[PDB]
């Protein structure tokens, strides 16, 4: 037993306890929880996982005894949870016996094998030109309203692997839309819902992120691919900025402590793809991080960019001129890279990434029409129709075997007949066209993963009679010259 | 009862007898040499209380005896409340009371909204449609024209509503708060509206409280009555600006750009208490201050994160006279998809905004060479931005005093049908003076034959 | 054969202004960085 | 009460003693030196000193006045120069007033104000006309350093021949006197009381400078009385706040202010207000000023004062230095009160000139980088427009005169007139009406309105005028 | 205009009004040139890079540094030459007449022995 | 350096990524209770690198070639991190990715690459 001393802002220091934990539970007498972080010389600085008003100067508290742990299992799987893991959906209680403490090593070095197997995103820009593979980092950055959220739901969406949506600092109205999001696409049967909200005290938004990685690794550890997104871990620092600040914790670059990358990197790393030995599970990571001015220079942003592998930057310029999603392709990179894809999209989108830093290059000359060679302006051209291809509706994921399609089009220069601002509209109908009548060449690229010389000619008749058939929307019709 | 022990500007040090200390946030009252109310805060230990005054403290002497309440700031609820002005403390200066804290509602009772509240603004309606019982924000710099804008949407869409209304004076100009009384008496709509003012002139204590006592206030009505209602916050930036200026003097080390730690935490609180549940729903009009004109600056940052729509105010188009000041890409509303508001309005939507987007893209090249060296289809996308961003300005009802002009209201199809026009270029005979300050499309063609 | 001259010259002047606007940038972007901290650690050396 | 000074040192002296000390209270040291009692420690009294610190030890004897702050006030401060205190520094006599008044007092509340609606003619036609002042209004001056903050200040009093109260903080005496010396020369001295907090004097002056300034101008204002207070300035009586925190051991936060930095400079500028009726109905009208560093208005101690005050007049140097004086910045500056603090001859005259002039500095960039009829046409008449604004300093014009002069340019009876002789035009009018048709301005200053009588006749003396130029 | 009177005034204005136009056009000049400039602004540019040069002058102090003697200019002398300046009637002179002068007749002397 | 001094032999020494080190500096720094220097980077920065770096150097007996790997904040090179080691470095080898695509083995870049050894 022990006795509150001090008591304020979520914070509590406590006389006794002379043999408690590092990191240990401890019940304030109201029934509200708390966690044991700085073990004084004459004094116990504890951080408080609830409502402190009740919480006085003479109080008494007792150890449970054990560590930060939250119950794991397929009860989870469509319920919505705090840190703790109480249901607030308001569906019942979580019937599992199955435990998991929260801080937990990572694989080491010889428990993991190289990531060589796809997680398709559903999102061309993303899998074509920075593919994400099973248990791989992939850092989704940005402004606010770039489409950050977006792309996780979208992700998400098209698993239809386990799901883990950690939400932090989120208002409650956004992970309601979220929820509904999941419940329209029919996506909220295999997915999990941990929220912190703003709301709650900063130890929650401090701890949703283990959380959220511990229920995953549940899945991980049996054999079983996951896929977790934390939304967002700039908020998640400013909660334990606010923590460590109030337990007078030194300051360090733009206040914040000195383990702020320490924070991240145990997070994170847990994210990995294990051995054959050990099932060969795996558990993907798409943390978020929002930028100011875009910023990637900063703090936090860098520390972040230097765990994950790879970063998929977003901009609001290139957002609001139309290009959606706003995914800058220079800046942006996959570390894993063609490992994480099938041989089919490698082939096609092996020299996309070329033919559009070409044309970013030219793009100044694209103005001045017809001043210009043959060989430029063919490029300008061709990259002018390749950009509206790797344009995205919102909530609308595409399967493998209709992108490398889409891409086989650009590429190839199918579309180079086709004007630019109807290059959409053709995408969409050609889909349609191919997934009615030519469903085999969808088949064969699904089961052999590759696009065959005999598909190569289908597809170039079938492309040429649905040009005569498609109506241009804008201006007089063209097929072929 | 206490005894003052310290003191040091609105922060209060209080001794009690052992085993009767006063539970946190509770309202503790001691005599001037009139009665000061003073708040609890931090439990210092030996049985010392640290105090947040919610008036001056000058006066105060050590040793002085304070009395517990044994509750928090309590504050009046009701009808009674409607067409009266009190302060935070909950007392009438116009010469049931419950608990200003108190937990938000929970995830089951929290419902999304996705329906349009017809501004008649065409730059809102268009580019930022605002939500029935969401969270709407006026970001803007120092002086720029946030309260006329509050004032215009008070006026615009109030008066039309049978549901109450609750205005928040959070630390703002006591001059302004004279302004609003005599314009909600000449409209007769002071009958349907709460006002609760914490101006500038209080100490910090007031205005960090003063937002909770309104918010209590509309809370009510929306649970018990069953009401829809409408909650006016001018500023909320002010909330946050007091709270540093607590944390500084409590004793707790700052944080970014000397915020205070438990910045996104006091935020947090207050923002999420104010939601549109299953059974009832409220609509919160907030003004926020963005300093330095720095949207990168913590507490505008931090804002941004609870609003469905925003309207970010530009000193830049304000330079040039563009009223309303919306700067047009930057600012943004969920609502914005082609499931609620169509396809057709979507579509215009976003391609108006690609026209003013290649327009600023621009503006670093035009500055050197001009519109010479643009292609002949950059040269009419210029024309017809320069067109949009000046038709995108509108007469206000509240600025007749300013403009001269009475002020226009425009329905959502004359202002879908409008842009549909202007992006075909329809209009591209018409001069760049029409556009300016013009509501309906008849008022743009009567002014472009005068000139 | 003139335009080239004039348009070489500003472009090599472009470089120029960019080069000192990127130092300029940089000057601040660490003096803003050292400025911010000093003012953090300041008031934590203040109370204890 | 009897106390003991334990610490001495930079103004700052702890005291043992004093049991029942009030906060804020007023401490006398045994050399006739007052002080502050601002942090009422547990074994100690933290109190800031208000004059020379030199003969104040440790063992020196303090003693209670039992009084929180106060100065006299009346009209015997009238054409006097006084420190915060209340003390002459002129010599010219001592300050007969029994009156009395606290430094600290609370600002009108909400129900004991009234909607401002009187103008306060500053006398310079950029203001009057763009960005008007009305009586109770708070209009900002700010931008950097010889851009004419002052100027517009002394012409704004040299007009009102309403009480003046000439605040002058960290300033030089030569400056102070320079500007006693512009009032006598005006002749405007008679109803100008001049508050001065040298920088010689301790942080402690310059800190009380504002507030002494706003009491002696409450005791018009609550007998039903029109004042005008104006700060030279804030930004240095900020910088003194600063000193007295950082040496108190107050924790520093945003370019080294303490948190209530914001706090100082609104209690000041709120108690400036327009009283109701039932109060007399009397007003205090403000002119705060602020020094901008390279035009920085992003600043933390300029932000603050912007968000607080009614409307800003930002100078630039650019301006100031291509010609353009006063240096106002039509699209930045603002009145937020706007037309209500304008005669109705004003008003309809000036209704739109904000606006036109915004539109013009913005088509001026543009116009750099073959452009049509309607768009020259607007450039010709806005870059006439600003000669009108041009003003010489120490020369504040009557509103009739004023009307006149823009209702000539925004109706367009300068475009055949070319734009470097619009100045000498604008001179020679003015004389002829002066001489000829002085029953237009009679008619302007009684009615504060043109009839259209009025209008006519006007039209009919400038063609006159135009064919004898 | 009260203490220096209105001449001195108006031409210690008039020079800063050009010298502000040219300091504006810096940005412009940068990448551009003269060449884009109109035939008014051309010749503002001219003069205030003369007038820019003009106020440069030998120092007494500076027989070491520079090597020339140093020279003072009467109160006369200046304003009469800022006034020749400002109104273009040393157009013809070259840019290096100016550059370490004092008085008016060391200008016309240096200019014919360029 | 046991390698270097008893077998008598030049060892390679390959570090990725030696700002981490610096980085690692920092974050202890802070938490020790030492004040930030410029950029928030710990007032030893230069004392910390210089005891690693000057190790790494070749004797009369044999040498240890180091081939570092170093992050370069911000794209600043101006930033103290990579400002400061910049002074302990002899060479430099430039990937360009324009050489790859070529299909160039190695891939260096002849002309931003650069030796202070050749003189
Ligand atoms: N590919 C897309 N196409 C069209 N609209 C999109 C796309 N991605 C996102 N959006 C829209 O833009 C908004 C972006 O906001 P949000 O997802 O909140 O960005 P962030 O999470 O980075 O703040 C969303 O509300 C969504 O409706
Ligand atoms: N309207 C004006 N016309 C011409 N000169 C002016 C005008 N206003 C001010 N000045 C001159 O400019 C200088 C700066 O004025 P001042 O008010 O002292 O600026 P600041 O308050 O910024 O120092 C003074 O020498 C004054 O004579
Ligand atoms: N829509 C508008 N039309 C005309 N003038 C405006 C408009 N918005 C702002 N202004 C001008 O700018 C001022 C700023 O208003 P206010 O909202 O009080 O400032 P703040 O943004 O600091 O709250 C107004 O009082 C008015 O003079
Ligand atoms: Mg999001
Ligand atoms: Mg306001
Ligand atoms: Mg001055």
């Amino acid at each position: 037993i022990g006795t509150v001393i001090d008591a304020g802002d979520g914070i509590a220091h406590v006389e006794g306890l002379p043999s408690v934990m590092t990191q240990e539970l401890l019940e304030f007498p109201g029934g509200v929880l708390g966690v044991a972080l700085n073990l004084d010389e004459h004094s116990v600085g504890a951080v408080i996982l609830g409502e402190f008003e009740k919480i006085e100067e003479g109080q008494q508290v007792k150890r449970t005894g054990e560590v930060l742990s939250v119950p794991v299992g397929d009860a989870f799987l469509g319920r919505v949870v705090n840190p703790l893991g109480q249901p607030i959906d308001g569906q019942g209680d979580i019937a599992a016996e199955t435990r998991r403490a929260l801080e937990l090593q990572a694989p080491s070095v010889v428990q993991r094998q190289s990531v060589s197997e796809p997680l398709q995103t559903g999102i061309k820009a993303i899998d074509a030109m920075t593919p994400i593979g099973r248990g791989q980092r992939q850092l989704i950055i940005g402004d606010r309203k770039t489409g950050k959220t977006a792309v996780c739901v979208d992700t998400i969406l098209n698993q239809r692997v386990r799901c883990v949506y950690v939400a932090i600092g989120q208002k409650g109205t956004t992970i309601a839309s979220v929820k509904r999001a999941l419940e329209e696409g029919g996506a909220m049967e295999y997915t999990t819902i941990v929220a912190a909200p703003a709301s709650d005290a900063a130890g929650f938004k401090w701890l949703a992120p283990y959380t959220g990685s511990a229920i995953g690794q549940h899945w991980m550890y049996n054999g079983k691919h996951v896929l977790i997104v934390f939304d967002d871990l700039s908020k998640q620092a400013d909660a334990y900025r606010a923590i460590s600040l109030l337990l007078r914790r030194p300051p360090g670059r733009e206040a914040f402590p000195g383990d702020v990358f320490y924070l991240h990197s145990r997070l994170l790393e847990r994210c990995a793809k294990l051995s054959d030995e050990l099932g060969g599970g795996s558990m993907t990571g798409l943390p978020i991080i929002e930028t100011k001015a875009n910023d990637i220079s900063a703090f936090i942003p860098t520390n972040v960019i230097s765990i994950t592998d790879g970063q998929c930057f977003l901009e609001s310029d290139l957002f609001n001129q139309g290009v959606r999603p706003a995914i800058n392709v220079g800046v942006s990179v996959s570390r894993v890279g063609g490992a994480a894809q099938i041989k089919a999209m490698k082939e096609v989108a092996g020299s996309l990434r070329l033919d559009l830093s070409q044309y970013r290059e030219l793009e100044a000359f694209a103005a001045f029409a017809s001043d210009l060679d043959a060989a430029s302006k063919a490029q300008l051209d061709r990259g002018a129709r390749l950009v509206e291809l790797l344009k995205q509706p919102q909530y609308s994921p595409l399967a493998v075997e209709e992108q490398v399609v889409a891409i086989f089009l650009g590429t190839q220069g199918h579309l180079d007949s086709v004007p630019v601002e109807d290059v959409q509209r053709f995408e969409s109908e050609l889909l349609e066209h191919v997934k009615a009548s030519h469903s085999d060449i969808f088949d064969g690229i699904r089961e052999t993963k590759k696009l065959s010389e005999e598909a190569e000619e289908k597809l170039v008749s079938v492309i040429n009679e649905f040009k005569k058939g498609f109506x241009x929307x804008x201006x007089x019709x063209x097929x072929x010259x | 009862a206490g005894r003052v022990v310290r003191i040091t500007g609105p922060v209060v040090d209080v001794e009690f007898p052992r085993g009767s200390v006063p539970e946190l946030f509770n309202a503790l009252h001691a005599e001037i040499t009139k009665t000061l109310t003073l708040e609890v805060a931090q439990h210092l230990g030996d049985s010392l209380v640290r105090c947040i005054s919610m008036q001056p403290t000058d006066g105060l002497v050590r040793g002085v005896e304070v009395t517990d309440t044994g509750a928090s700031i309590s504050v009046p609820v009701g009808d009674g409340v409607k067409g009266h002005v009190f302060n935070a403390l909950g007392d009438c200066l116009d010469d049931e009371h419950w608990s200003i804290h108190r937990k938000p509602p929970a995830f089951s009772d929290l419902e999304p909204r996705t329906e349009m509240l017809e501004t008649g603004l065409k730059v809102v309606d268009l580019l930022t449609p605002y939500v029935r019982g969401g969270k709407i924000a006026l970001f803007g710099g120092a002086g720029v024209g946030k309260t006329v804008l509050i004032q215009e949407m008070i006026n615009r869409i109030a008066r039309n509503f049978g549901g109450t209304s609750v205005f928040a004076g959070v630390g703002e100009r006591t001059r302004e708060g004279n302004d609003l009384w005599v314009e909600l008496a000449d409209a007769n709509v002071l009958k349907d509206t709460a006002l609760v003012f914490g101006q500038m002139d209080e100490p910090p204590g007031t205005r960090m409280r003063v937002a909770l006592s309104a918010l209590t206030m509309a809370e009510f009505f929306r649970d018990e009555q069953g009401q829809d209602v409408l909650l006016f916050i001018d500023n909320i930036f002010r909330f946050t600006q007091a709270g540093s200026e607590v944390s500084t003097l409590l004793g707790r080390m700052p944080s970014a750009v000397g915020y205070q730690p438990t910045l996104a935490d006091e935020m947090g609180e207050l923002q999420e208490r104010i939601t549109s549940t299953r059974g009832r729903s409220i609509t919160s009009m907030q003004a926020v201050y963005v300093p330095a004109d720095d949207y990168t600056d913590p507490a505008p940052a931090t804002t941004f994160a609870h609003l469905d729509a925003t309207t970010e105010l530009s000193r830049a188009v304000f330079s040039k006279g563009i009223f309303p000041a919306v700067d047009p890409l930057a600012s943004s509303s969920t609502i914005l998809d082609p499931a609620i508001v169509g396809d057709e309005h979507y579509r215009v939507a976003q391609e108006v905004i690609r026209i003013l987007q290649r327009y600023k893209d621009l503006q670093d090249i035009i500055a050197i060479l001009g519109i010479d060296e643009l292609s002949e289809e950059d040269k009419q996308l210029v024309n017809r931005a320069r067109r949009i961003e000046r038709f995108l300005s509108q007469n206000m009802m509240a600025a007749e005093q300013f403009t001269g002009q009475p002020g226009s209201t425009v329905p959502l199809k004359e202002t879908i049908e409008a842009f549909d026009k202007l992006t075909k270029g329809e209009f591209d005979h018409l001069p760049e003076q029409a556009f300016f300050l013009i509501g309906g499309l008849d008022d743009l063609a009567k002014k472009a034959e005068s000139l | 054969a003139s335009r080239r001259r004039a348009m070489k010259s500003a472009t090599d002047n472009a470089d120029d202004l960019i080069k000192a606007l990127t130092l300029a940038a940089n000057r601040e972007r660490q003096a803003q960085i050292t400025q911010e901290i000093s003012e953090i650690v300041g008031g934590a050396n203040a109370l204890a």
